[PDB]
This record gives C-alpha cells, structure tokens and sequence, in this order.
C-alpha cells in the first residue's frame, strides 16, 4: 500500500466518493486521475466500443515502462553525472518503499556507489523488516552497517561446520581429496554473499570466523578461510588479495600443496615467506591460525613429510627438506590454544631423529624381506609425527612386522580415524587391520561400514 | 599396402594391427560409408 | 466509461467491482519524468508507439462504422488524431490491413482534406477515392517537377507504380498529363512525365498503347491510328502499317507528325532496324529509313489550329545517314575502321547517335564480346565517346550503358585484362565528365566507393584522370561531391591532388 | 546449433552428407498416412519436440554415461542432430509437413 | 627485394567460393567477398606469414613438408586432407570423406609425415611378415 | 629499417603475450592486446642504439596455478647465441626461484649452446625460439586446430575410458611448432578438437614423443 503523492490522492478520492450523491464528482475524479497530452482521451472511445479495459491498459504501459527501460537504467548507472542520476532517482524512489519497488530497488542498487546513510538507515530498516531483494549492496550495507553480516557469516560457518562434521561420519573409500577448484561448494555462495570489492568488511568476517573458530571452535573452521582466499584468488578479487601482503602468498602456496603436495620450490617460497614475516601479533597469528586450521592443508603437510622422510631415507641423510617440513609442522599444530605472540616451539631434534630412524628400518626390513619401543615413544612423545607416521604405516615381511608396531600405536593413541580410514581403503593384512581397528561413534560405524 | 590391416573394432574405433588407434571413430561419426546420403542444412544458410 | 457504467446501475454486486477496478497514470508521469531527468521526446514517442500498437493490435472492423451510424461528427477524437503525425499513419496502416471499410475511408477523405499526405500506400488509402488519388497525385507531380532529372530517376518507380495500380488510376494520371500538356509552357515536362509513366506501364506488362493513342489527339485519321496500334501493341515492325505510314506520309496533305514522333514506337523501331540479328528486307527498308527520317526532320510551323510549312530538306541527309549506319549494321564483318569518318558524320544526327547508341549496346553487351577484341580500346567505345561529344540529351543513355558495362563480371577476361577493361570503360566516364556531364558520374563513383565492392585502384584511377584535366575555379556541388572521395583513406594516402584539396580547403 | 553450423562451414555450403535422409522420410510418411496438407493437423508441437529429443537419446555412436562418453557421443553425432532439429522442428512440422 | 625461392608470384581475383572472403553480414547472410589472392612459384611460408597485410590466418601452401615444419601435424593433416581433396574433386568426381581421412590419419597417425613408400611404411612397428610382404623382403627378414 | 625493426618486436612481444596466456601464465589483458604505438610508447621505437634494447624487452610472468612456478623470456642481443650468454641466463635464474626460460633468438643458436640447453633440461628448462618462428601465432593459423593439453588426471581416466594403453594413442613430436608453443614434454597427452564435416566435432588426442 504505497503512500506518498499518489497514496493521498487515493485517499483524497476516497474521502471525496464517500456517498453524499454527486454522480459528476465520480465522473471528474476518473478523468481527472490521462497522463499528459490529452490525446488518451481520443483514444479511450476506439478501446470503449468492445467492453473497455482499463486495467489492462494501465498495467501493459506500466509493464513497458519498467521492463524495457531497466536496462536503461542500468545504462546510465553503468562516473560523476551518473552517480547524481542514480543519486536522484533514489530519493525519487525511497518514497514507494510500501509501493512496488522492484525497478525502483533496482536504480538503487544499479547506482549503488554512495551510500546516503541518512536514507540508508531507514533502507536498511526497511529490507530487514520486508525482506528486501537488495542482494549485493543490501549485504554490503549490512556488513558495514553492524554484526546482522556478522550473524549471517556465523550462520554459514555453522552450517559448514556441521556439513564438516557430516562428512567426517559418512566414510567412504584419502580424506577426501579435492583441490581448491573442485572444492566449490558452501562457500562460493557465501564468497558471493561477500561485498566483492569490499576490504573491510570482508576482512571483519573473516577474523571473527577466525576467532570462532579458534577460541570456541574446533580444527574444522580456518579451513573456511584458505577456501575463501582461494575462490577470491579465482574469482579476481584483487582489492581483497591485495590487502593481506602474505596472506596471497600462503594461500598460493597452500594451493601449489594441496595440488601435489611434492615440491622443494614451494618449501623454499614458503620458508622465505616465514623468514621475512612481520611481528606475530598481525600477520603471523593470522598465518598460524590458517597454517593450523587447515585440514586438508595439514594432511598434504604431512603427505609431504612422509615423502621428505621417504628420500632421507632414501639418500641415507638424517640429521634442510625435513627441517622445513618440520617447522611447517610446528607452525601449523596450534595456535588458537591460547592468544599471544607468534612463537615457534618445536623441531625436537633428538625425537625426529628417533622416529625417522624406525621408519627407516622399517623401510630397510621391507627391502630387505622382498618396533614395540618406536611406538611406546611415539605414543609418550609428540603426536604431530605420530599422524605422519601412522600415515606411513597405513600406506612382505616389513609390512607383517610393522603391523605389530601399528596394532602398539593404536592401543597408546580424535584424528585418528581419518588416518585409520586411509589406512584401511589403502590396503593376511586385512584380519591384522581388523584385528587393529576391534582393539579400541564415528570410529565404531566406520569399521562396520569397513567390514 | 599402407593400411591393409586397419579395421573398425569391436569398440567402434578404428585401429591397425599394432593395436593403436588412428580413429577413435571411423569417419569421426561411426558411419558406414553406404548409408549415407546428400542433405541440406535448412539453418546454415538463411538470414537472421 | 467507468462513470458511465456507475451512472448505468447507480447488478450492484458487478457495480460494485467495476467501480472497485476503476479505483485501483500519475506514477507513469513520475516516471516519465525521472527518465527525461536522467536523459524527453524519445518517452513520449515510445509512449505513442506503444498506445499505437495497443490500438492496432486487436481489431476494428465495424465499431467505427457503429460510432459513424450516428453521422460521426465528433471532433474530440478527430482533431486530436488528425494533426500530431502519428495517428494518421496508425490510419494508414489500419486502412491497409482493412480495405474498404466506411469509417476508416471517412478519415483518409479526412486526412487527405487537410493537405496531410505523405504516405504512398499505393494498395488501400492511394486509390480508394477519387478526392484522395486527385490531391495525393497532384502532390505527387508537383514533387516531381520541383526535384528535376534526378528526382525522376530518384522517383519514378514508387510514383509511376502508385498511379499504375489501376488502369483507371492510370487513365486519370494520363487525363491531367493530356490536358496539361497542352499548355504553350511548361508542356514538354508534363509530356516527359507521361511518358515515363506509360513506359513504366509498357514494362509492367499492362497494355497503355490505346491510352497514349486516344489522349494524345492522334486519332483524327482512323487509320493511321489503328495502324499506329497495331504497330504499338503487338511490339515489333509489321510492314503492312509501315507501309500505310509510308504512302500517307508521301501524299499531297501530310497528317501531323505528332504520332509519328512517339517515343515508344521510335523506341521499337530501334529494336528492329538497329539490331545486329535483323535482317530487314530491301522492298520495305527505304520505306523505313524514310519513316525515321520524316519523324526525326521535318521543321513544322503550328499557329494554334494548324500549319502551313513543313520542311524537307533535311530529310534526305538523315535519310542517308540513317541508310549508311543501317548498311554497316547489317554488314557485321573488320571494315569499320576502313570508313569511320563517315560513320562520325553521321553520329552528327541525334536519331542516328541514340540508334549507334543501342547497336553498340547490343554489340558490346554480348558475351565473348572483349574476349575477341585485341586492340587495347574498342571502336565501339570510341563511338560512344564520339556520341557524347556531339550530343548532350544521350549523356544518362551513355552512362547506363557504361555503369552497366562496368557492374559486368567477365569470368573468361584475365584478371589485369578485367582490370584495364575497367580502366577503359572509367576513361569513358572520364570523358563524359569533361563532355559536361559531371554530377551522376561523380555520384556513381562514390556509390562505388563506400556501397560497392568495387577496386579502390580504378577509384584512384578515376581520380587521377579527373585531376589532370580539371583546373579551378570549382562549384560548390562538384566539390561536396568529390571531395569525399579524395578523402577516404584507402585514396588519398596512396595519391597533384595537394593543389586540389588546398583550393577545396581554402575556397569551400 | 545455426551458430555451431556457421562456425563448422565457414562457407555457406549447406550440402552436407548424412545418414537418414530426413525429407524423403518425411515425404514417406505423407504418403503412407495420405496426408492432407489443406487440413488442420492433429500433431501437437510440443510432442514434436519430445519426440525429437527423445529420439536425440535414442541415437547412440559412443556408449556410456561418462562424461568423456557423453561429450564423444556430442560430437560424433553433433552435425545429425542439428540436422534433425531443424528438419523436424515444431514450426516445419506444424506449417510445411 | 623480395624472398628467395620464390621465383613467380601472380595476382588474381577468385572464381569459385572456395577461395574467396566469405563472410557473415549483419543481418545473417553469407555473403561472397572478391579480393584480391597471390598465389606463388616456390614456397617459403614462414617468412611470407611475417610479411605486412599478409593475412597469417588463411595463407596456405601446396608443400607438404612445410606445412609440417611449419604449423605442426595436424595442420598438416587437414592440409593433406585438401590437397587430397583437391586432386580428387578437381574432375568433378566424389570420394567419401572417410577414406580422406583415414589415409589421411594413418599418414599423420605417428607425429611425423609418413610417406606410402618402403620408407614409411616398412619403418613402424608393424612386425617383419607384414613388412616383408610390402617390399624389401629380403633385407627386411634380414633386419628382423 | 628502424621503425620496422620495432614493429617486429612489438609483433614478437604479442606473440610471447598469446603464448603464456595460452600456456596459463599470468598475463594482463591490456598486454594481451597492445597497439603498436603502445609499444612505441613504453619501449622507445628506436632499437638500433635507443631506447628499446633486446635486454630491456625482457619479461617475467607466473603461472595461474602457483606464483612459484614462474618464466622468464629472454632476448638475446647477439643473432648467434653461444654458450657464454646461455651461462649468463642460468645465472640470471639461479640467483632466483625461476626454473623456466624462453630464449627469443634472432639468428639460429650455436649447436654446442643447443646441446648444452639439452643437457641441463631436468635443472633447468630453457626453450628456444627463433625470431622468425614468432613473428605470427601459429594457433590462430586457419589449418592448426585448438590444441588442449591435458592433466595427468585427465590422462588416466581417458586411458581408463577408452581402455588404451599410452603408446596406442597417435603421438606428437615434441618438436612439434604446437607442441614447442604450449611448452609440453614427452609423456603428456594433448586433445585436440576440430571440426568436421561428417560429424560436426571431433575430438582426438596426442602423446607428446
């Protein structure tokens, strides 16, 4: 029911035909509400003569006059003379909020570069209570506005973190390997629900999805951000890339990872990144935080390191590759734990070398062919390698006498099914693998959807 | 003598007697060469 | 009508609804003017065309015959349709989907009445009434002696098709051309006019032969003027009406020559005597050289109802003229060249220049024509320049034969054989450029220029041809005509032509 | 599939070589229903155009359900069903045939 | 002033459509464009695709070799295709596409030009029998 | 000429700029398709003694699928490139992270340079291209049809598909001017896609050898 000019004079109209006779007075009030240029008038006696509508008159040009100069519109909006132009038709419009407004809303939102916040508020008042089909310069506005953008960007991380957690309990036969472009799902949407070119606010949602995530969110979440970076890098989103200074160099080097998970130049791209970082309260928590929240990242991490041992052994030089990944490592274990500095403690020297030496018996018996102490310390010691090694195990006579090593493993240690889900689709084993997977509600229906 | 031993295989593709493909299609459309007759495209031609 | 119907019941339930719709314009005006604020008349005649279509779209076939029961005075919606130049071609355009309908025919009458045409629409509202074919002819003869030769050529086929619709149309078409032919000034362009017309008719496949016979005063003697008819409407030279032309035209009292000089008939005797494949035979041709040659000699002195001198003289050199080229004609096989003088003599007649004129056409226009020819120019093209230089009225003939001539693709030439044979053609038009006739030959090269596919190296040809024989000073018609063509980039980079666009540029 | 055509014959050469010669097909049907083209048909466009897709369906040179065999079974038979789109579209059939 | 081996070049308007510009006017027509083509004596593409207002997207030769030098192999399989083509159809006869271009596949099948000699035939793969039955019986068998 | 010595760079430089677009490097649009006065703008238009040297034409670009994976096209000043200013560019590349290189040649390459770009190919791959092989766009060339290289996953399920093994497919030389243009080593399977006129679309696929 829209007001305004129009609005009155229907209320005018309806005071003035409210009974009290006057048949001329109905007469003068439907001529008098013809458009200009009296000649519908002469028109109006060639359309009477075969029962007159008058409605279908008025809707066809009002149809016309919308529908085929929209694009119009988007013309003249699409720098300074049509910002004023679609500056004005916006006060022309907000007066027919109550009246159909989808071509009005549409100069708005065509001519969108100034924000007017004096109309804005009361805009933004109005498609909250409506429901208005502003979609790109409404979410703009919200996210700038206050935290509705806030709540609608918890709502989605919720949403993916329970499509995350779906997904960990449906099994299927390698963690789910997707790279960043085959991975375009429940957050394309949500990219394209972002501002665009919209820096600020782009980057208040992605640190409170951060911050969610990290203080009272589990590992799940941070991993919403490398995919966002990613589709934004796809996308051509220059001003949002443009803005983190490392942050487009990690995520290009998370991607080169997540595509092969093999490569000594992205380890040396990655280590001068880290090298010449800034202080760890910006820039650097925020890089832990993405380097720790990262699933499939810390999976090709440790892809990536079970390969790095695989050539040590190889080349029989324990003692930079395995140094970087494990300081990648070390970097990507946690750091939403507790708020403070960007440190790095790790790279225990003693213990690496420890279990790389049994891995790389292991490997030799293997050769050789075609223990219980490893793993007790494995168990009693750091479980970030414990994960690689695990991995390794999963994927003759080595492999029957590491199978007791694995049976030790899974008696002394939440991620672990993941591991044992690859292990088992990657491979006389099988009753060893059951009897493993029996010895301990997601771990249960996967072993009965195993066997 | 060239190509005495290329033959349309029970894939529909064509190969010789090395077992490698020079058509993934005999013809590119898997049609016999007998079948086939002079048409005309009613589409190509006209204006808009 | 809403009031209406509210003052027609005031079922009510029906009312009620009716008066509830009416209730439910001025947001069209905003928006209008939002959209001249962010552009003004491209709205409004969007808005007209859209209200046009509206109207058009589902019938009228009896409700104006129904509001015209009661004579239809009603200027309320005729002078607001009659005079904003839109509505009148909605008029048109509903009386040419619907022929013959009272009220739609009341409006043309209407429209026409005011002095408003401007539309052809040869088929409906042109021809329906006697009122509107007289004022839209009227306008229409009128523009076409205004424009002059090139409004002829730029509007004899929509105009000669409007008037040839009908053969009453065109009975009276010929009506006005008789009666204003006969006026001491200003006839031969009325004459002209007609005669486009006829021939427009003659080629339209409708038989004008007995119109032109009838109006134009030549049936005083009936016999002659069924011979005349026979001769016209069979479409080839009989010899038993040239000979009854030829033995009243010897006697004691000669008829007027005014039949005897109509173009048509003069057209088909061109058609038979000058052509390569005829075979006239001797008994009858001297009565056909003599024919021609009383039609296109004789000097007659007229003093309102008849005359006293005729002159003869001359008659027996077009005579010999006409027999000479008549002989070479028939005579084929080289010898042409042997005694080309005389043929250049006898070009010197104007009769005997448009018949080498068609010989030459007919000869050139044959295929395998410059596929036999070794010499560099033809002889026949040196005929046609020779036909230029000494007349000036075959100037359009000469240019249509060339324009045609140079539109011909000869796929058994070479390439740079095509190519010089262009070359010679342009040299042609170079020389009826100079010989006076400028302003079509321009235009046709720029019609060439931009439109056609034509070589840009004759473009460049014709321009440096022209601009080695022309020297200032320059109309303003001829520069505006040729100085587009001196500036097209694909010209004037590879083209003195600096002293040419300098005058251009500091006189015009 | 107009502009698919004028990007595979540059040249507007529209004598192409084709299986089922879908004219004298339809001239066949003509002949055998005694076809009246002076009447009002009793063949509704819109199972022209099931048909014609289903039938499109029908035609298989590369098996399969992958989308390496549906993109060959495309191709191969690309040229055939633009032909037969246009020869048995809903506008000839209801006008011409 | 010029290219070497490239001894004669004529200029000519083309006749038939194949040669000639064809293109798509504004409102969808096919519509023939004639324009000037030179056509050599000898060849060299690769230095007469560099030339100015030489169009390097339609300029084509009658040279095998080059061709597969020049623009790779399966530009010189189409280009064997209308060659073939050509000296087929130039009587105005038909082949089948088919057999084109199966003869043209099995010669471009391999990465390079194999000629229907003993030179190209009796150097692939396809085992001493066959390839004696061909030609070189004895030194093929002596070969194998 | 000198103008048209810079039209010929300005051509070669357009034909680098399809290239590694082509090959999926990262490259503006607005040097995709730049003007020849463009050229002269940016470079100098005199490259006898001025402004746009062979040195100065040099240009970096990085791959769409990882900033690591970068390339270099060089322009050697010399006609004749030997074996010292091929050490020169391994230089250039060792003191960075850059492990790809075009070498825009003018006259052919020593023999020894060209076996010594053989020897270090798994270090270092450094391509080699003459001056006249870039002067067109052989892609664009009406006979050369659209060649696609394909992912090593692609390979495997075609294989997969067609139940083919690697050496049953039609192969390509690696010296192949396509295949030299898109940059693809022996074991990678490029489709190629043509029109034709019994089927209205093949597509077919090579091995590079």
């Amino acid at each position: 029911x829209x007001x305004x000019x129009x609005x009155x004079x229907x209320x005018x109209x309806x005071x003035x035909x409210x009974x009290x006779x006057x048949x001329x007075x109905x007469x003068x009030x439907x001529x008098x509400x013809g458009v200009l240029l009296p000649s519908l008038q002469s028109a109006l006696p060639f359309l009477d003569l075969h029962g007159t509508p008058r409605l279908e008159f008025h809707q066809s040009v009002f149809d016309e006059l919308r529908d085929k100069l929209l694009e119009r519109v988007s013309a003249i909006a699409s720098a300074e003379e049509r910002y004023k132009k679609l500056e004005d038709l916006l006060e022309k419009s907000f007066s027919l909020v109550k009246m159909p407004s989808l071509q009005p809303v549409v100069m708005c939102v065509m001519k969108h570069l100034p924000k007017v916040p004096e109309k804005k508020l009361k805009l933004v008042m109005a498609d909250k209570e409506l429901y208005r089909a502003c979609a790109v310069e409404v979410k703009r506005q919200i996210w700038q506005d206050n935290q509705a953008l806030f709540g609608d960007e918890v709502s989605p991380l919720l949403k993916q973190y329970i499509l995350e957690k779906e997904s960990a309990l449906f099994s299927t036969e390698f963690f789910s390997p997707s790279p960043k472009t085959r991975r375009q799902g429940e957050v394309v949407q949500r990219l394209t629900r972002m501002v665009g070119k919209n820096v600020k606010l782009y980057d208040m949602v992605l640190q409170f999805l951060r911050t969610l995530f990290l203080r009272t969110r589990n590992v799940h979440y941070c991993t919403l951000r490398a995919e966002l970076l990613m589709s934004l890098h796809d996308l051509d989103v220059g001003e949002i890339c443009t803005v983190d200074p490392c942050h487009k160099f990690t995520w290009c080097l998370d991607a080169c990872i997540r595509e092969r998970f093999v490569d000594s130049k992205r380890a040396r791209e990655l280590q001068g990144f880290l090298d010449g970082v800034k202080k760890g309260q910006e820039q650097v928590l925020g890089d832990l935080s993405m380097i720790l929240c990262d699933p499939f990242a810390i999976n090709t991490l440790a892809l990536s390191t079970v390969r790095h041992l695989q050539e040590l052994v190889g080349q029989e030089t324990l003692p930079l590759l395995l140094l970087l990944r494990l300081l990648a490592l070390g970097q990507g274990a946690w750091d939403m734990i507790d708020s403070q500095v960007f440190k790095e403690p790790k790279m225990e020297v003693e213990l690496i070398t420890r279990f790389l030496p049994m891995l790389m018996s292991f490997l030799v018996d293997d050769y050789t062919f075609n223990p219980e102490s490893f793993t007790k310390f494995l168990q009693e010691q750091r479980m970030a390698c414990e994960v690689g090694l695990y991995y390794v195990l999963h994927i003759k006579n080595a492999l029957l006498r590491l199978l007791p090593g694995l049976v030790e493993t899974f008696g002394d240690l939440g991620d672990i099914f993941l591991h044992l889900l690859t292990g088992n689709l990657a491979l006389l084993e099988d009753f060893c693998s059951s009897l493993f997977d029996g010895f301990f509600r997601k771990e249960n229906v996967h072993r009965h959807a195993l066997r | 003598k060239s190509m005495e031993s290329v033959m349309v295989k029970y894939d529909a593709t064509v190969r010789n007697s090395i077992n490698q493909v020079v058509q993934l299609r005999y013809g590119e459309d898997g049609l016999a060469g007998e079948s086939v007759e002079f048409q005309n495209l009613a589409t190509l031609k006209p204006s808009n | 009508x809403x009031x209406x119907x509210x003052x027609x019941x005031x079922x009510x339930x029906x009312x009620x609804x009716x008066x509830x719709x009416x209730x439910x314009a001025q947001t069209v005006n905003l928006l209008a003017e939002w959209l001249i604020q962010t552009g003004p008349v491209q709205v409004q005649e969007t808005v007209e065309n859209h209200l046009k279509s509206l109207l058009i779209k589902h019938f009228d076939p009896r409700k104006a015959d129904s509001i015209f029961t009661e004579e239809g005075e009603t200027p309320a919606w005729l002078e607001q349709m009659i005079a904003h130049t839109t509505w009148r071609d909605l008029f048109y355009k509903l009386a040419e989907a619907h022929p013959d309908c009272l009220m739609l025919n009341f409006t043309v009458k209407l429209i026409s009445d005011a002095g408003y045409q401007g539309e052809i629409t040869s088929v409906s509202t042109a021809c329906q009434q006697l009122e509107v074919f007289s004022r839209v002819l009227r306008t229409s003869l009128a523009t076409i002696l205004d424009g002059g030769e090139e409004n002829l050529e730029k509007n004899l086929p929509e105009f000669a098709k409007m008037v040839c619709h009908g053969e009453h149309t065109y009975l009276f078409a010929q009506a006005m051309m008789s009666v204003l032919a006969q006026e001491e000034q200003g006839g031969s362009a009325v004459r002209r006019i007609a005669q486009e017309v006829q021939r427009f008719a003659q080629e339209k496949g409708h038989d004008a032969s007995q119109i032109t016979l009838a109006l134009g005063t030549a049936a005083s003697y009936p016999r002659a003027c069924q011979a005349l008819g026979a001769m016209l409407s069979k479409g080839a030279l009989n010899p038993a009406d040239i000979t009854v032309l030829f033995k009243m035209f010897t006697s004691m009292d000669p008829p007027p020559v005014e039949l005897i000089r109509v173009p048509a008939f003069l057209d088909l005797f061109m058609q038979s005597l000058f052509k390569p494949g005829a075979r006239i035979n001797q008994d009858h041709k001297h009565k056909y050289i003599h024919i021609l040659a009383y039609a296109a000699s004789v000097v007659e002195t007229w003093k309102k109802n008849k005359r006293v001198s005729i002159n003869k003289d001359e008659l027996k050199s077009t005579s010999k003229a006409v027999e000479t080229v008549h002989n070479l004609c028939c005579n084929e096989n080289s010898e042409l060249v042997a005694e080309l003088s005389t043929l250049y003599q006898c070009i010197r007649f104007p009769v005997v220049a448009m018949g080498v004129l068609k010989w030459v056409d007919w000869t050139v226009s044959e295929p395998r024509y410059f596929q036999l020819q070794t010499d560099h120019t033809p002889v026949h093209l040196a005929l046609l320049d020779e036909i230029s230089t000494c007349h000036q009225l075959l100037h359009p003939q000469v240019l249509q034969l060339l324009v045609k001539l140079f539109e011909t693709e000869h796929s058994q030439l070479d390439v740079m054989e095509q190519l010089e044979l262009k070359k010679t053609l342009l040299d042609r038009m170079v020389h009826l450029l100079s010989r006076g006739y400028v302003l079509p030959v321009v235009s046709y090269i720029r019609k060439c220029l931009e439109k056609l596919d034509t070589d840009i190296s004759l473009i460049r040809y014709f321009v440096t041809e022209v601009l080695d024989v022309i020297a200032p000073p320059y109309t303003s018609d001829f520069v505006q005509l040729f100085l587009p063509i001196l500036e097209n980039d694909s010209i004037a980079g590879t083209i003195p032509v600096t002293e040419f666009i300098a005058h251009c540029k500091s006189n015009f | 599939d107009r502009e698919v055509l004028r990007v595979i014959f540059p040249t507007g050469d529209s004598k192409v070589v084709l299986p089922c010669n879908l004219l004298r097909m339809i001239w066949n049907a003509q002949k055998i229903f005694h076809i009246n083209p002076r009447l009002p048909s009793d063949l509704h466009p819109i199972k022209v155009v099931e048909g014609v897709k289903e039938l499109s369906k029908k035609l298989v040179i590369v098996n399969g359900d992958d989308p390496l065999s549906r993109q060959a079974q495309e191709n191969a038979t690309l040229l055939f069903n633009i032909h037969l789109r246009s020869t048995l579209c809903s506008r000839r059939m209801a006008e011409e045939f | 002033q010029g290219i070497e081996q490239i001894s004669k070049v004529y200029m000519h308007l083309p006749q038939t459509d194949n040669k000639k510009k064809i293109i798509i006017t504004e409102d969808g027509e096919f519509k023939a464009l004639q324009e000037w083509i030179l056509e050599t004596d000898g060849v060299s593409l690769m230095r007469v695709l560099s030339e100015k207002d030489v169009d390097p997207v339609r300029t084509t030769s009658n040279d095998i070799v080059e061709i597969f030098t020049v623009l790779g192999i399966e530009a010189v399989r189409k280009a064997l295709e209308r060659e073939l083509y050509h000296v087929i159809s130039f009587d105005g006869s038909y082949v089948n596409y088919r057999h084109l271009a199966l003869l043209c596949d099995t010669m471009t099948c391999r990465g390079h030009l194999m000629a229907i000699t003993r030179h190209g035939v009796n150097r692939q793969d396809t085992g001493p029998l066959m390839k004696c039955s061909f030609e070189e019986t004895v030194d093929v068998l002596m070969e194998a | 000429d000198d103008e048209e010595e810079t039209y010929r760079l300005w051509k070669i430089r357009k034909t680098i700029m399809q290239l590694c677009h082509d090959r999926g490097y990262l490259v503006t649009q607005d040097e995709l398709d730049q003007t020849l006065e463009e050229f002269k703008a940016q470079f100098g238009d005199k490259p006898s003694e001025g402004r746009p040297r062979r040195t100065d034409l040099t240009v970096l670009v990085a791959h769409n699928d990882d900033p690591t994976d970068q390339m270099f096209v060089f322009f050697p000043e010399e006609p004749k490139v030997g074996i010292k200013t091929i050490k020169v560019y391994c230089q250039r590349m060792q003191e960075e992270n850059i492990t790809r290189a075009l070498i825009v040649v003018q006259q052919g390459m020593t023999p020894s340079a060209k076996q010594s770009l053989v020897d270090m190919a798994p270090k270092y791959i450094l391509e080699q291209f003459l001056q006249q092989e870039l002067l067109i766009n052989i892609t664009e060339h009406e006979l050369v049809p659209e060649h696609v290289v394909m992912t090593k996953e692609e390979v495997t399920e075609l294989l997969a598909r067609y139940k083919l093994r690697e050496n049953q497919l039609p192969r390509i030389q690696a010296g192949d001017p396509v295949a030299r243009y898109f940059g693809i080593k022996r074991g990678q399977v490029v489709k190629i896609i043509r029109p034709s006129e019994t089927a209205g679309r093949y597509i077919t696929y090579r091995l590079v050898q």
